[PDB]
């Protein structure tokens, strides 16, 4: 029983998990990646509409105040108009915390026309060192990334990873593993992204970038015919 | 700190109000989750009914929830007057504690946690809100849940909805239609029992 443990030594039970021919997968994907694109923006003050063309995948990853033991508030999150620039067949990953964002990022999904089909838990590990919202019944050791999909299996619904030290607000680079295993379009926006989050195969918009070098006909261009359709686990096509 | 007790019955029909307050409840339903299974379910609207709110004035509500069961235990929980304000994930673990392999690969069971009214003296954040434990059987929840609820509220009289006759527990009182027949000690139950079951058929 590592509850009974936990409760005498401090040693989560995520602690004791042990062990926690794809790369063939994992090539394809990296030739298939369009070059990185970003964008800073005030994402509140910012007609999202500007994001063009639709989006097969969104990363979305607001800043909760949660996360420091400008924020956004689930009110500010639900107020953004993410239907607008999601392909009507598309795919969202929300980081929701481990508090009423469970309940309200769920909200969120069914506001943009979304139906959550997986529940991704990011287990935090405590193993180099064995805080309370004033409503928790227990000890927050989690944070849960809902998946949503609109229209129409290599990895688990876990991430575990040791807890980054305080006011470190990353979450694991492993979600954008499993979003790109799942091969479902190469039009990928991760919004609230940051300088260290920016990646092949993206579209990063947030208020830190430093940099921007976002122009929506270029980005276009990456996906005109003949390359509209691909999945990006797939060859790009001869020329 | 009563021995094990419970109730075979179908819990659509009872009259629940026999069985007093409780600082903890506990359901594992069979949810209808759209999905052909070995066992019965309960339809969303026999969810939704069970009249789960005369079972507390103050204390918490442990909900397993799976798949729309997610959308729906959350609806339930609400419509039974609770707040959700905890969620326990449970990690399936082998023998040498490696887990067990949809989009996804399903890794984890949910149980949601509801307050009702003004708990007071439960010992909150003594566990944390991960369980990691061996399947020892398929559709049983771990048995650590009793403990890390046992630690919440020490000695208090507790019921689960749609347990099995392993999960009779002391301080439990466990009802579902697998069980066999009825074991009740607690007098006050027992008297309520004989006065509006005087047959006992339920
Ligand atoms: C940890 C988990 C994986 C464990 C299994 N979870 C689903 C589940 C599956 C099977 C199951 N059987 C019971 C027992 N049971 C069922 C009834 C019962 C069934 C009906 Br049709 C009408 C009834 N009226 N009154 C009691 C009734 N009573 N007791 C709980 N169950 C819960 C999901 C989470």
């Amino acid at each position: 029983d590592y509850c009974q443990h936990f409760v005498d030594t401090g040693h989560r039970p995520q602690n004791f998990i042990r062990d926690v021919l794809i790369r063939l997968k994992d090539e394809l994907i990296a030739k298939s990646n369009t070059p990185p694109m970003y964008l800073q923006a005030d994402i509140e003050a910012f007609d999202i509409r500007e994001l063009t063309p639709k989006f097969d995948v969104i990363l979305l990853e607001p800043p909760l105040e949660e996360y420091y033991r400008k924020c956004w508030t689930w009110d500010d999150i639900m107020k953004l108009e993410i239907d607008e620039i999601a392909a009507p067949r598309s795919f969202i990953f929300l980081w929701c915390g481990s508090g009423e964002g469970l309940d309200l990022g769920r909200v969120c999904l069914r506001k943009w026309g979304y139906r959550r089909c997986e529940d991704i838990c990011w287990i935090k590990t405590n193993k180099n060192n064995p805080t309370l919202d004033p409503k928790a019944v227990f000890q927050r050791t989690k944070e849960h990334c809902l998946m949503g999909i609109k229209g129409t299996n290599v990895d688990i619904d876990l991430i575990i990873t040791e807890e980054p030290e305080i006011g470190n607000i990353e979450k694991p680079v492993e979600i954008f593993h499993i979003i790109e295993h799942f091969c479902l379009g190469r039009r990928r926006l991760h919004l609230f992204g940051r300088d260290s989050t920016i990646r092949p195969g993206w579209l990063t918009v947030g208020p830190t970038l430093t940099n921007s070098n976002y122009n929506a006909e270029t980005y276009a261009s990456y996906f005109s015919a003949p390359n509209s359709y691909l999945t990006g686990c797939t060859e790009e096509i001869e020329r | 700190l009563f021995p094990p007790q419970w109730i075979c019955c179908d819990i659509r029909y009872l009259d629940v109000s026999i069985l007093g307050k409780f600082a903890v409840v506990m359901a594992d339903p069979p949810w209808d989750i759209h999905m052909e299974l070995p066992y019965g379910t309960l339809t969303d609207d026999e969810m939704r009914r069970l009249n789960i709110p005369v079972l507390q004035d103050d204390g918490f509500l442990f909900l397993w929830v799976t798949g729309r069961a997610m959308e729906l235990g959350r609806e339930c929980l609400n419509l039974w007057g609770y707040e959700r304000v905890d969620e326990i994930i449970w990690v399936k673990t082998n023998q040498l504690q490696r887990i067990i392999r949809h989009w996804l690969n399903h890794g984890k069971e949910h149980c949601l946690v509801g307050v009702k009214g003004n708990p007071q003296g439960f010992n909150q954040g003594l566990d944390c809100d991960v369980i990691v434990a061996e399947v020892r059987s398929t559709s049983h929840k771990p048995d650590e849940i009793y403990g890390m609820i046992e630690r919440l509220s020490p000695g208090t009289r507790k019921i689960e909805l749609f347990g099995r006759p392993h999960n009779v527990q002391p301080n439990w009182i466990t009802l579902g239609n697998q069980l066999d027949g009825i074991h009740l000690l607690d007098p006050d139950v027992v008297a309520r029992f004989k006065q509006r079951y005087p047959d006992g058929i339920i």
